[PDB]
């Protein structure tokens, strides 16, 4: 079975921390961003 | 060798034969984890009984039973404790199975969505060819295959 | 029997995860003919013709 | 037969004095615990 | 033979693509197996402290005396397992080059 995984991965880019920085990033820059919006918004 | 192309339909039309075998298998998982809850449910409840009778043996001081009850109740107590944290491991266990498969199905309509796209731009160019392939038999005399060898005549 | 049971327990939960996984290789295998053109196994040869 | 016993506890770890004592401790400990908070609840 | 060679090349680079694979299989394998190791440690460390409760002493002598051989055993899979970290790094650095 764990091969096949790596093998998957292999052949994906197993999201790196960067990326995975950047798009929990980009998500906490959406989130606040998104939500920027609203707070503002509503005022 | 054979064309490739028409092999692509073929493969997506068993594709769904595994993935709906896939989804079948999926619920057998389900259903005995949490079927060991429940026989965990009545094996602690069965605890229960024998600690619920322990504390009718202690009620007018027949602490004998008691310690019999509650003795026989570590037995379950132990088989309770042991489940019980196989049923926790067992979770996450169905976590990544979800996450393995939530991710499965994404994937596969948008490789179908493109699948047809390229399909009209080859048989797009499949025309393109012939129609130009005839039109050298119908040239501007370049090659004069067809036309201009009935001129001679 | 105690043993009995719980080891028949564990036998179907396993099942699955191979089952899971032969399941993963197959999509992923397939998905080497349906690639990013790294191969070019499939797809991209049409796109030469 | 006995050969075949003395197979299955070479394959098992024959429970030592030591979890003897502690299972029956923890036992000892467990009625006992048991029964601690069953002789407290009572009063 | 330049096509047959490269018709052949393919059959070496997806073995060996194959083969990688057991390697990191095994590698994090024993990672498992060292980390139920040091459960079992932790268990006998663990029986060792309701040992001491009570004051039976003795026993967490003999558990903390168990856990000693599963320590060295520890101790000697775990630096085998940082060892072998550079063993994947390696043929990783071989084949992305490749």
């Amino acid at each position: 079975i764990l091969e096949l995984e790596a093998e998957r991965e292999l052949l994906n880019p197993p999201p790196s921390p960067l990326d995975k920085k950047f798009e929990q990033w980009e998500e906490q820059q959406a989130v606040e961003a998104t939500l920027a919006a609203m707070k503002a918004r509503r005022s | 060798q054979e064309a490739p192309e028409d092999l692509l339909e073929r493969l997506l039309g068993e594709m769904e034969l595994e993935l709906i075998e896939l989804r079948r298998a999926l619920a057998q998982t389900i259903a005995t984890f949490k079927s060991t809850e429940r026989q965990r449910d009545a094996q602690q409840l069965i605890a229960q009984r024998w600690y619920e009778k322990a504390q009718a043996a202690l009620d007018r001081g027949n602490e004998q039973l008691a310690r019999e009850a509650l003795g026989q109740r570590q037995s379950y107590q132990s088989h309770t404790e042991a489940l019980g944290k196989s049923l926790g491991e067992q979770r996450a266990l169905v976590e990544q199975v979800r996450g393995q498969l939530q991710k499965l199905e994404r994937k596969y309509l948008e490789l179908k969505s493109q699948k047809n796209l390229y399909l009209a731009r080859l048989k797009s160019a499949i025309a393109a060819q012939k129609i130009e392939e005839i039109a050298g038999n119908l040239d501007n005399a370049s090659a004069s295959s067809l036309f201009e060898r009935i001129e001679t005549k």
